[PDB]
């Protein structure tokens, strides 16, 4: 519980080693990031301010 | 490269049930034991100076025991907001209710010294009763349930009433203690307990103000583990109050006899 | 020459015991009577709009018939200050009590009328019993007992006490109905029948503070006479108000139903 | 009981026919008097403010 990311990094990610999406909660957090969850099971938080996490989020299936 | 989220410790949550159910139930059970123990003046307890204000501070406890358990988590969903409302209101006012008790008679102990005050002593007890009901406005209108456990409510429409709500913790829980320690071993009665027991709550009431407005800022996981392992580090040391205050008052009573 | 000096009427005094204690257990009887059948859902009761605030008032009503007797003339000696204090406390903390509750469900209806809210309920409840409790400190700091009556008190300090009590009584008895009326019937809902219970007890109030402090004068004997009948009637009418009041509410809740 | 008198005068009074002696409380009432009660069932109020009266007060056995 109280999920936070204080060191979100905007690299580039590959496409297909994820396996589900999440968003955040900022209770407590300082700024904002967003939380993936990839195949291998190992959970990931990025910046969401990048052009490359926004295709990704855009390429997302989220239904 | 990691750059794994953050995870909270996350300790008072569901599999700490016994400490709250079986310490409300322990809290309850001493704090009427010492209600009834002045409530029956058979064993030589009316002779103690200015014993109400020890009842009402012993009533007081018994109010916080009783109601420790309907905020606490462990408990299923079908919590209303307004049961959690109740719990945050009387629970807070009770803490507010004994330290004012407190601060009322550590600087009128002399006016306590000419005996038995009726008109003192009663507008002194139900005025402050009046204002400890009047100060936990803002923490029971900031009151909600998320999912039905209870949490305080940090939100742009309630930023005013968690303010005031913050400041007047802070002032009550540990700038009246201290302020009553001012003057700049110790010498004053050894019912700082009460206030002992009280600071965590209001020393880091103010950092999780500070953190929940987004004026300051956190470094890292570290950061965030400490404070809120500090938090329910602080709601223990208050929660077990229930239990702590009526032994001190017995003890005080039994001494200075 | 007559010249014969005015001997007070002196209605209310001992001779007149029933209309204190038949009035204090009819009150009571009837206030825990329209609260016990609140209390059990079975009577159809739930679906009242705004019902706390009914029980509130009931609750109110109730406490005022307790405090009935214990204050009342024809009784002998043997009370102290203690209880003509607390019998002063609690009746005005009652009355003032009552009359907020009304000015809450008149000027909040509103507010009530999203149904039971449990914040909203819950802090104006407990703010408004706080607020009462706190008002009714100058007449419980201000009261006493001469042989074993309870009377008020007008010394040559306790003059600003009681000016400050006499202008909360001014206030919130008669301002504060004729200023919820002073849009300037269709509106004024049969419950302000309370305060016709109380604005005697407020303009008599008055009158005697101004008669008290000395700044008034009396010109003629009948002026005494006539300020001592009226004192004794408002007060006769403001002990009414035990009864009056849980038939009030019993009457709205089966008319408006 | 709760006894007052607004128009007190200040006359003479019989030495002999008074009976005892008396105080009024001024709770209500305005110029403070004095209260006399005489042997024949008569209760009067009188000026403080004269000679008499101060005379009536000393000469009183109240003893």
């Amino acid at each position: 519980s109280t999920t936070c990311c204080y060191r979100f990094i905007n690299k580039k990610i590959p496409k297909q080693r994820l396996e589900s999406y999440r968003r955040t909660t900022s209770s407590h957090c300082p700024r904002e990031a967003v939380i993936f969850k990839t195949k291998l099971d190992k959970e990931i938080c990025a910046d969401p301010t990048q052009k490359w996490v926004q295709d990704f989020m855009k390429h997302l299936d989220k239904k | 490269e990691a750059a794994a989220p953050c995870h909270s410790c996350n300790l008072l949550d569901d599999s700490a049930l016994p400490f709250f159910i079986l310490t409300s139930v322990l809290g309850i059970l001493a704090s009427s034991t010492v209600l009834f123990m002045l409530f029956r003046p058979l064993f030589r307890w009316q002779l103690c100076p200015g014993w109400p204000v020890l009842a009402q501070l012993a009533v007081g406890s018994a109010l916080f025991s009783i109601v420790v358990p309907v905020l606490a988590p462990g408990l299923g969903s079908t919590r209303s907001s307004a049961l959690c409302s109740l719990g945050y209101c009387v629970w807070y006012g009770s803490a507010f209710a004994q330290a004012l008790l407190l601060g009322c008679h550590a600087s009128l102990g002399h006016r306590l010294g000419a005996g038995q005050v009726p008109g003192l002593t009663l507008g002194l007890t139900v005025g402050i009763w009046g204002v400890a009901a009047l100060l936990t406005l803002p923490v029971t209108l900031a009151s909600g349930a998320s999912g039905g456990l209870c949490t305080l409510i940090y939100s742009t429409e309630l930023k005013a009433l968690q303010a005031t709500h913050t400041v007047a913790c802070l002032a009550i829980f540990v700038l009246l203690p201290l302020g009553l320690f001012g003057a700049k071993g110790p010498w004053m009665n050894i019912l700082w307990a009460w206030f002992i027991f009280w600071w965590p709550h209001g020393v880091v009431l103010g950092l999780d103000f500070l953190v929940r407005s987004k004026l300051l800022l956190l470094s890292t996981c570290l950061a965030q583990q400490a404070l809120d392992l500090l938090l329910n580090l602080a709601e223990a040391l208050a929660i077990l109050h229930c239990v702590a205050t009526p032994l001190l008052l017995a003890l005080f009573c039994h001494q200075a006899t």
